[PDB]
């Protein structure tokens, strides 16, 4: 059910990944899919059948809408200590003539509404949008550069944003964070700050079909509800997009399967990443061309009055890795504790990560960390 | 070993190094300290083996000053077998003690010399006077954050804290049992302040104190919130609680 959406969103990530060279990407495979599924309702004929193709389901089919809702339900959040924050929002022109019985049916499936603004008066289409995000992402995301391209002929526009911050089952002691030589892909080397902790961690070694090994490692968040999975190659010449483009929702499950809980000295770099994505090409790469075309976009289920096309569609993600929120050594956490010499695991190469909703296997975040 | 000073194995001839073979690469990496109590046996810490290597992966090295240079008169052993305490707790480190039997032919493994010799096990009726000074030895890190482990054996001196000062109150809320024992450096702290403590990689090593004018094994390095902190003692395995056990696990 929810693996379908995640895996779709992975595909979305692949497209951006390959376009973004050796650059910091962060992305939400849930985020992307949760709005496309929405926009699915608001489309017709081949425009729809295009995006249902890519996704692999009809939000229209039985139980399928309930699912997402109920997922969203969990994410926010009595256990979620202002840690995540989602939003999905579609906007359209204020004064328009929509089909009879749709916007209610749409509320029925998603329980949200489709937001109606005035694009003619551009100054505060922009504000309105950048402050929808602002409100729903607890201010952690405010601006949104891609909205610049909003004009007055711009009439249908789609947004998705999430801000995630840690809160580890086992946090790193602040005491022990030291600057450390990270090596970038090209060759160079940067003195980045890297937190260290000697605990017990779920680990496994994975190899792709092509003889590429990575260290896979799970760092769970409090109550084990969310996990982050880091994945870094043995030797530094191995491309990430070697794994990244066989990545999958049941791939992640494959890792947790092979994991055993082992005592290791983990060394890992703090980082803070924010990517805004223009979804057009990515989505068009998947064969979703119709939605952005003036003449050909079928939005008749919500439209009636025509044409009506997606001018702009965007995602803005922000992940933060440190140790949760200012908190720092309670002192609960501490550097070594028990005094054996353990196998180190150092993360000075570029790697990638995934954040997961372990109960449902839903893939919430993703990224290449090419340099902190 | 945080604080203290480098050493000669001859000053601590029961200290052993324990090595574990890698898992992709050829070769061993340093694992734990160990203590020669009988010719063919060594004590160590339980938690050294949380990752349950088969014995054949383990090598013990007696009589060696440098952790990676072979000593001239050293004595190297393949482990025949090892016995982790049945009720070692992998979260509180309660019952932290192991027994390694050395693989040899002839019921006679290590042999005495100026650099390899067994240390006396304490008498069961041993109760030492509080703040008694004891020593300890290890190849471990010099400070909690040091990238690498020691290039050479170090020694340290600490004093046995009294029971009242070995509760978890004095260990930042952490379980402490009648099987554990805290020693630490009771001098004035700075910093600077190089408070003698063991560190990462010293676990399994000995804590030896004078009694009857006889160097006698009192504790086994175990845990701490290391290394060398604010009158936060280093925790040890009370060796006396395990005398019957040890006996009963050599048959």
């Amino acid at each position: 059910v929810a693996h379908l959406a995640s895996d779709f969103g992975v595909r979305v990530f692949q497209q951006v990944a390959q376009a973004s060279k050796d650059r910091n990407v962060v992305f939400s495979p849930y985020g992307v899919a949760s709005v496309l599924a929405m926009l699915q309702l608001t489309t017709g004929g081949e425009t729809q059948q295009q995006i249902q193709a890519a996704m692999g389901f009809k939000i229209d089919d039985k139980g399928m809408a309930p699912a997402l809702r109920h997922l969203y339900k969990e994410l926010m959040g009595p256990w979620n200590k202002d840690e995540i924050s989602t939003t999905d929002a579609i906007f359209v022109q204020r004064d328009l003539k929509l089909v009879q019985g749709f916007m209610p049916h749409f509320f029925r499936l998603f329980r949200s509404t489709v937001k109606q603004v005035d694009f003619s008066e551009v100054e505060r289409a922009r504000f309105i949008i950048n402050d929808w995000v602002k409100t729903h992402t607890k201010g952690m995301i405010s601006h949104l550069l891609g909205t610049g391209a909003v004009d007055q002929l711009t009439r249908l526009v789609l947004v998705n944003a999430l801000y995630f911050n840690g809160q580890w089952k086992t946090p790193f002691p602040d005491s022990s964070t030291h600057r450390r030589l990270f090596h970038k892909s090209d060759g160079s080397t940067v003195s980045v700050p890297m937190m260290a902790q000697t605990n017990k961690f779920n680990y496994t070694e994975f190899t792709t079909p092509d003889g590429h090994y990575y260290d896979i490692l799970e760092l769970p968040y409090h109550g084990d509800t969310l996990s982050m999975f880091i994945a870094a190659p043995y030797e530094k010449e191995v491309p990430l997009s070697a794994l990244t483009n066989i990545l999958s929702a049941q791939l992640i499950s494959h890792w947790k399967g092979n994991m055993t809980r082992l005592p290791r000295l983990l060394v890992l770099p703090k980082f803070s990443l924010e990517t805004e994505v223009d979804l057009r090409k990515p989505l068009e790469n998947l064969g979703m061309t119709d939605m952005f075309r003036q003449f050909q976009a079928d939005f008749t289920s919500l439209s009636d009055q025509e044409p009506l096309h997606v001018a702009l569609a965007l995602q803005k993600v922000k992940i933060e890795v440190n140790e949760s929120g200012t908190v720092a050594s309670s002192s609960t956490a501490v550097i070594v504790s028990a005094r054996m010499a353990p196998e180190e695991i150092i993360i000075d190469r570029p790697f990638l990560f995934v954040v997961r909703h372990n109960p449902t296997g839903t893939v919430l975040f993703m990224g290449q960390v090419m340099e902190p | 070993i945080k604080g203290g000073l480098f050493a000669d194995i001859a000053s601590h001839p029961w200290q052993a190094a324990i090595f574990a073979k890698h898992r992709r690469s050829p070769g061993e990496r340093f694992l734990c300290g160990g203590i020669l109590i009988s010719s063919c046996w060594i004590l160590s810490a339980a938690h050294c083996f949380q990752e349950r290597f088969p014995p054949h992966h383990l090598t013990v090295i007696l009589g060696r000053t440098y952790r990676v240079v072979p000593g001239e008169e050293e004595q190297k052993f393949e482990v025949e077998k090892y016995i982790v305490h049945k009720e070692f707790d992998d979260d509180t480190y309660d019952n932290d003690i192991a027994l390694l039997q050395l693989k040899s032919d002839s019921s006679r493994c290590a042999q005495e010399s100026s650099v390899v010799r067994t240390v006396a096990l304490p008498p069961a009726d041993l109760q030492l006077p509080d703040w008694t000074e004891c020593e300890l030895s290890g190849y471990g890190k010099h400070e909690a954050l040091s990238p690498f482990y020691s290039e050479r054996l170090k020694e340290a001196h600490v004093r046995l804290y009294p029971s009242s000062r070995c509760t978890s109150q004095h260990l930042l809320q952490r379980t402490v049992t009648d099987n554990m024992l805290c020693a630490g450096d009771t001098r004035s702290g700075g910093p600077q302040a190089n408070l003698h403590d063991a560190c990462q990689g010293d676990a399994g090593g000995p804590l030896v104190c004078l009694n009857d004018g006889r160097m006698t094994l009192v504790g086994i390095i175990s845990w701490g919130l290391g290394c060398g902190q604010k009158d936060v003692p280093g925790v040890y395995t009370k060796v006396t609680n395990y005398l019957d056990w040890i006996r009963d696990n050599m048959r």
